[PDB]
RNA sequence: GGGGAGGUUUGGCACCUCGAUGUCGGCUCGUCGCAUCCUGGGGCUGAAGAAGGUCCCAAGGGUUGGGCUGUUCGCCCAUUAAAGCGGCACGCGAGCUGGGUUCAGAACGUCGUGAGACAGUUCGGUCUCUAUCCGCCACGGGCGCAGGAGGCUUGAGGGGGGCUCUUCCUAGUACGAGAGGACCGGAAGGGACGCACCUCUGGUUUCCCAGCUGUCCCUCCAGGGGCAUAAGCUGGGUAGCCAUGUGCGGAAGGGAUAACCGCUGAAAGCAUCUAAGCGGGAAGCCCGCCCCAAGAUGAGGCCUCCCACGGCGUCAAGCCGGUAAGGACCCGGGAAGACUACCCGGUGGAUGGGCCGGGGGUGUAAGCGCCGCGAGGCGUUGAGCCGACCGGUCCCAAUCGUCCGAGGUCU
RNA sequence: ACCGGAGCGCUGUCUCGGCGAGGGACCCGGUGAAAUUGAACUGGCCGUGAAGAUGCGGCCUACCCGUGGCAGGACGAAAAGA
RNA sequence: GUGCAAGAGCACUCAGGCGCGCGGGAGAACCCUCGCCAAGGAACUCUGCAAGUUGGCCCCGUAACUUCGGGAGAAGGGGUGC
RNA sequence: CAGUGGAGGCCCGAACCGGUGGGGGAUGCAAACCCCUCGGAUGAGCUGGGGCUAGGAGUGAAAAGCUAACCGAGCCCGGAGA
RNA sequence: GGUGAAAAGAACCCCGGGAGGGGAGUGAAAUAGAGCCUGAAACCGUGGGCUUACAAGCAGUCACGGCCCCGCAAGGGGUUGU
């Protein structure tokens, strides 16, 4: 039997690896859904975020977002029924992972305490056309 | 009335067809089909089943390398499945087919002597208006001067945990003979390294 | 001294039974290799000593 | 069963740590230290681990380990001498060996830290 | 969770703004509620000029809960509040102006009247 | 108008209790009873169907949350399929509560010339941790099972378990003027509840990371230590432990029965569910479910294992030292545990500690570069550490070894 | 620091309790009380009895002894009954 | 002695002084005492008993009534480090 | 109207007296005590000293409280072997 | 309160830190050994005999069996299997 790790890491054949890379900064656009008595839709639910519970297979993300009424938080099971999920802005530069403190006061203080890392962009722009060099070289 | 032994690990959530599902992972493995027991020299039909091979110097002795065919025992000795009798070859895992409810034996993991409102769940109560003491006390047990005899099995504070039990209704869609595993609805008792065994369902049997 | 009092004097029989489960247990000892005499199981007797022999400093 | 993690203990937390690292100090000064049993156990574990992170020689280990310590002449004796010894050993640099007869007045089996090299 | 003591503001006009939970409607022991749960109520907060006065004892069904919801599809969500939709003795939303998000879960339960005008089904 | 059970209320009698048994409800644990409130059943109607009225059958399980009143009695709401009636010091202060009760204090209504007293009121007012036997809830030791031992088991006994609703399809069809609105077969879901798990959700984690404050110290800075909880303080938080989270269970089925309906049929040429025989009949009885269980002194049975005399008794049983299969001590200790027990492994080994890769937590740390006089910033960088976790790995401890244990009743 | 009644913010008072923490207890080690005490070889139903039994009786479960724990009985100790 | 508005407060600690005249191991229930708690927020209860929020310093402001002292710090709210 | 002055059986608040509601403890650390809080808080104040007032008597910001740990009439001995 | 006629009141060896004893030596005698003539009862130990690990007890009684030990016989102690 050995390694229980080995076991559950072999249970990993329902793995996504093409899925976007992010930090617990912001996020934004889209997720998924069903929407009907016959599904046929995925909701483009944007948000920020808050909680990255790490695990691997069962690792999930608490996504904080606000609308029309007030606050609301969607957790997603990181792996399958998520069609595409892809965020927008990503940003970064928070202090920690858990961001409950933002639930209390979510306003001009929030945009105040948030700033993207140019490093992020610069790396997505390095990734940008070192991928048309990879659409050229190898 | 079929079945095969198993050992416990993990309980995830893979999404079959659409929905999302909790999944117990047990290793059913190759289990020595060591001999049957017969209604004349016994009273019923039963099959001894071994398991996971390691036993070398340590176990030896009558072995039941005697028995009738040897083969050497696992490391998890052997048990029996009641009213059971396969073909005669040492069976493995996929003795069952995916998408079926069945039953399971397991050693509930031990806990030791524990609370009264914990073991059974009483109520207790007295936080601030009551008393500091009788937080976790059974309150009351008997009567006055008649009958006055404390009842046998008065549901008391003591050990809870290290027990054993069969269990009905478990849907298994997953199984990996290619390593000897069995993934089911997920509920199995015991620690991740204890006794489990799969028998067949009883929804109408 | 409270409410649950030993209502009556307990017998000599009960004395001797409650003290039946008492008793002692003898010591457990084995020899000292590369030496001569005892040492309890898993010990480095000062006079004797385990492998390599540490201490052994007395008079 | 309220112990399915383990760890040997008894005392205050302050008491625990302070002790641990003090026994360490006393050992690093010498080599063979008389004491009790559970002490002996997670003492040997702890301290040996300490000597493995002191097996190298960066300011990292220096401060960090000595943050969890105090003595600096002993920082010399460690970073400059004890480490270049067990240098070619990446396992238990210490072995604590037990004593019979027990501690008298209150029968307590004893043991002893060793230099093991 | 919704015990019979909680305030529940309204996600609609009707002539109300906040209430207090009275019982539920499930089993005479089901003393707990969540999304789409049929709940009896006493308003305790209703703005002057509507069709339901402050205090008045009426009924409701609940959506938007401080208690997160775990669907049969592993996904989840919690609402920052304890809102609801108010109804009469004939099951139907009295008001009309629905505010904020709602769970599509309710939709399959069968309160489509809200779902139809719902500005954010989630 | 008579007759009667029931021993719950309210009266009578006053014997164990004056070398004490502490009165009202509630907390909390139940538990016995059916004249049964929901649920099953059938009988019947001043019963169309829908519901109701009523009488027997039947404890299997169940029978809510509150407002006020010290208050059981009570009223009231929101509900339920329903909101039971009762016994046991009107159960349970060596268990709570001491709120109500007949203490002294004080006041008030009231009676008395007054001290003071009034089945008049008011406010506050000390139930007392160590269980001896029994009883009970688990845990063992010693023994026993008329060769010693290891493992798989039998199930006699006994313990647990039994609720119910919601919309739907059949079908607005049968019955009905309409309004209405059904058997039954099936379905989909909730709640109350007992067991199992951490995979998610959510709560944790006492030194596992980061922040900061007053501070004494190392060593002035940088850096770091305790202290300030019994962790200074907050921000997080794994495994293990948990509920709300999560998978399940009550059942599906065989047989006997309840009142009740029927078959064939007599006395009693007709009749009949009856005295013989057949049949239907309930969540109810018995199994089919789940644990304990051969002290089930019947001490069951299977799969083996080792084997006989070795020393006095020739005869009849004893006994008696070392060996056999084995086992005990001790140790590594263990999702197992109050000690014990259990269980795992002990150099022929992955048990604990070290180590290192997977995994998890934190968020660029110690120093270095490069800016602004400076709080700090950017780079070095997802780095540095790193509790339990999955394993790899003999580096260190499971040493050397010690003692017991068939020598085989009989018919 | 007096007795009611009501609203606001807050909270383990309650639902429904889970985890952890140090200290008692539990194992070892040194010492070692008490009130009560006729003796006890001290289980249960259905009746018996000056009214409420292990002990009487027609009758019950169970080898011997112990350890942790709960608190119903011994008309339970505190009194020659407030 | 350093520090907060201050101080014979408090944390730390000068100098001086001590480790409370039995300890070693488990890591049970249960009891002392302490923290965190999703979600509801007096529903529990004779009683918000009790814990738990607020707190200190300055800026704003403060109802009724009043014997002009008060009521007050009313309530309600804004900052504080470097 | 400004100010200075600087009052109070003034008020918030240390040792100091006190003891409220809670709890611990109950063969206690203890024949009335620790922990959390509460109150006075420059006065009708807290307190070492020396002297007197004492059993139908004294002392009483007043209960029939207090007078060498039991005060509706002290302790000691004697009638008294009531 | 009592050693003995009287101190002859215990040297020397031995284990032991001492204490206390094991021998010796003393006297009529150390069962007179130093709070020592006598030393009982309740009382706590150690050896042995009989009996006890399926069993319901105001603990004994009447009979019978098992048994062990005194007994010439006859009997007797004892003990308890039913």
């Amino acid at each position: 039997m050995n390694r229980g790790a080995l076991i559950k890491l072999v249970e990993s054949r329902y793995v996504r690896t093409d899925l976007p890379e992010f930090r617990p900064g912001d996020t934004v656009r889209v997720s998924y859904k069903v929407k009907e008595g016959n599904r046929t839709r995925i909701q483009d639910f944007e948000g920020i975020v808050i909680r990255i519970r790490r695990n691997g297979f069962n690792t999930t993300f608490t996504v904080r977002k606000v609308s029309y009424g007030v606050g609301v938080e969607r957790i997603f099971p990181l792996h399958s029924p998520l069609i595409q999920k892809i965020d927008i802005v990503q940003r970064g530069r928070a202090r920690r992972a858990k961001l409950y403190f933002i639930r209390n006061l979510s306003d001009r203080e929030i945009r105040r305490k948030l700033r993207a890392d140019r490093k992020r962009i610069d790396q997505d722009r390095a990734a940008e056309r070192a991928a048309k060099e990879e659409a050229q070289k190898a | 009335m079929k079945g095969i032994l198993g050992v416990k690990v993990g309980m995830t959530r893979i999404f079959r067809d659409d929905r999302a599902v909790p999944v117990t992972v047990i290793l059913a493995g190759p289990c020595p089909v060591v001999q049957r027991r017969t209604p004349e020299k016994d009273g019923y039909t039963a099959v001894q089943l071994g398991f996971l091979p390691q036993n070398p110097k340590r176990v030896n002795r009558p072995l039941k390398g005697h028995f009738a065919k040897a083969g050497v025992e696992p490391v998890r000795i052997l048990r029996e499945i009641r009213d059971f009798n396969p073909e005669g070859d040492t069976v493995t895992v996929e003795i069952f087919k995916p998408g079926e409810r069945v039953d399971v034996t397991g050693t509930s993991k031990g806990r030791g002597f524990a609370g009264v409102m914990k073991r059974w769940n009483f109520a207790g109560g007295p936080d601030s208006h009551g008393a500091h003491k009788i937080h976790r006390h059974p309150g009351s047990i008997g009567n006055r001067k008649t009958p006055g005899r404390v009842y046998k099995g008065k549901k008391m504070a003591g050990h809870y945990g290290a027990e054993r039990v069969t269990v009905m209704n478990l849907e298994v869609v997953d199984v990996i003979p290619e390593e000897n595993l069995l993934l089911v609805k997920g509920a199995v008792p015991g620690p991740n390294g204890g006794l489990v065994i799969v028998r067949e369902t009883k929804k109408a049997a | 001294a409270k409410h649950p009092v030993p209502k009556k004097k307990t017998s000599k029989a009960r004395r001797d039974a409650r003290r039946s489960h008492h008793a002692l247990t003898p010591p457990t000892l084995v020899p000292c290799p590369e030496c001569k005499a005892m040492k309890p199981p898993h010990t480095v007797c000062p006079e004797c000593g385990y492998y390599a022999g540490r201490k052994v400093l007395e008079v | 069963r309220h112990l399915k993690s383990g760890r040997k203990l008894n005392r205050h937390s302050s008491h625990r740590l302070a002790l641990y690292r003090n026994q360490a100090k006393s050992l690093l000064t010498h080599g063979r230290i008389t004491t009790t049993v559970p002490k002996a156990k997670e003492l040997r574990g702890f301290v040996d681990h300490l000597i493995h992170l002191a097996k190298r020689g960066d300011l990292h280990a220096r401060r960090l380990v000595l943050r969890d310590l105090q003595d600096v002449k002993l920082v010399r004796k460690l970073f400059d001498e004890i480490a270049p010894r067990y240098r070619d050993r990446q396992g238990g640099y210490t072995r604590v060996l037990k004593l019979a007869e027990r501690r008298r007045g209150d029968g307590a089996p004893l043991a002893l830290v060793e230099l093991v090299e | 969770m919704i015990q019979p003591q909680t305030y529940l503001e309204v996600a609609d006009n009707t002539g109300a703004r906040k209430i207090m939970c009275i019982r539920v409607l499930k089993g005479s022991n089901a003393k707990y509620a969540t999304v789409g749960d049929v709940i009896v109520a006493s308003v305790k907060e209703a703005i002057p000029r509507g069709a339901v006065k402050e205090g008045d004892v009426v009924k409701a069904v609940v959506v938007r809960t401080k208690k997160e919801i775990k669907r049969p599809d592993g996904s989840a969500i919690r609402f920052d509040d304890n809102a609801a939709v108010i109804i009469n003795n004939q099951l139907e939303p009295r008001g009309t102006r629905v505010f904020g998000p709602v769970a599509r879960e309710l939709r399959e339960k069968g309160f489509m009247k809200i779902v139809s005008l719902a500005p954010e089904v989630l």
